[PDB]
């Protein structure tokens, strides 16, 4: 079990930042859609 | 206390100076001689590189020594080592068994890799 | 022996815990398919 | 890789929902001498090799055969007695003196279960940090999320 816990954490340790980078860049395409969506919206008050 | 090859409690017990760790005289003697290196760390180690009481009671009915006693001895030598060349067999086994059921796991996390993104992808392009 | 024994009590231990990667994975895969099919249908 | 096991607080279900998928994955792939020969046989066909059942039994006016059977037994009753001899004259004193040594022998046992002990639970408490780390960074992340998935709808 000693060596077991001394595995689980040299290959968990890894997959977390892998976890996270992904969701990161997961997370920048979403504020592009939010950062241009009111844009739009903020054109909306030009033609009046 | 013990020996690092037989498991016994040694008679006469030696100790190694490149890698430190006690074994009986005749065990070490025995592995430096077939290939001359220290047989847990697989350094080189000579006869010469080595360096050099215990109490069992007798039993009160100690005719046995020769049948009894020894009958015994090579039994309990016998059923073991045959039951641990079982236990080996089944340890390779039950490895095959582990590596493809990871492997097979693998390929449910890459097939659900491409998977899942692409469904939150079509909710991004949803929008538009 | 021992040494076969810790690549069985490594892997079994790791195939579990590569398991739960796909119980969490299939349950967002899941929600995806409602929302846009929800999304999609009005 | 990734598979939080502290902070996903994951039902008996979920591991037999998880099996199937694994399993259908699985439906898809599918050194010494003469003494090595009579051990393996002996442990193999469950028989002991026979000991001289002999010196026991005995008879009394036989022949010159138990003449040799009889004068066996003297000279080992004479050994055994001689044998019992030296026993008890130290007696307990080399019983005792050997239970002490037993007692040195187990101590130390137990010592390395304390060793090893600690350092696995030292192991799985920094585990636990970064599952708690991470898991907020998720959290984080999930709350992010939403918010654009209805942000994206309200603009439109």
């Amino acid at each position: 079990m000693c060596s077991t816990l001394c595995h689980h954490s040299l290959p968990a340790l890894i997959e977390g930042q892998r976890k996270y980078y992904a969701d990161y860049y997961a997370y920048r395409q979403e504020i592009r859609s939010l950062e241009g969506r009111r844009k739009r919206l903020q054109a909306m008050l030009n033609s009046s | 206390m013990l020996c690092a090859i037989s498991g016994k409690v040694p008679r006469r017990p030696v100790l190694s100076p490149k890698s430190r760790t006690i074994f009986e005289k005749s065990l070490l003697e025995q592995y430096v001689k077939d290939t001359g290196n220290d047989p847990i760390t697989n350094e080189p180690l000579s006869i010469e590189e080595i360096v050099e009481s215990a109490q069992q009671a007798s039993l009160t009915e100690s005719i046995p020594n020769l049948l009894t006693s020894l009958q015994n001895e090579w039994d309990a030598i016998m059923l073991e080592n045959f039951k641990l060349r079982s236990t080996l067999d089944s340890l390779t086994k039950k490895l095959s068994t582990v590596m493809y059921e990871r492997d097979a796991a693998k390929l449910v996390a890459a097939q659900l890799l491409m998977e899942k993104n692409e469904d939150s992808k079509d909710l991004p392009k949803s929008s538009q | 022996l021992d040494s076969l024994t810790k690549k069985l009590s490594t892997v079994m231990y790791e195939r579990d815990a590569a398991k739960l990667v796909a119980a969490q994975l299939l349950m967002e895969k899941n929600e995806d398919s409602k929302d846009l099919p929800k999304s999609s249908q009005q | 890789m990734d598979g939080l096991s502290f902070v996903d607080k994951i039902p008996d279900g979920y591991k037999n929902e998880i099996d199937q998928l694994v399993k259908k994955e699985f439906a898809n792939i599918k050194a010494d001498n003469s003494v090595s020969t009579l051990t393996n046989a002996l442990y193999t066909e469950y028989l002991k090799q026979r000991n001289n059942k002999k010196r026991r039994t005995p008879d009394f006016n036989d022949d010159d055969d138990t003449l040799f059977l009889e004068e066996y037994r003297r000279k080992y009753p004479r050994i055994d007695t001689s044998r019992y001899i030296p026993n008890e004259s130290s007696e307990v004193s080399l019983l005792g003196i050997v239970d002490s040594y037993l007692k040195h022998q187990e101590i130390v046992l137990d010592t390395l279960l304390p060793q090893t002990v600690s350092n696995q639970w030292r192991i799985n408490n920094d585990y636990i940090r970064q599952t708690c780390t991470i898991v907020e960074e998720m959290n984080i992340q999930q709350r992010k999320q939403i918010n654009d998935l209805e942000i994206y709808r309200k603009r439109l």
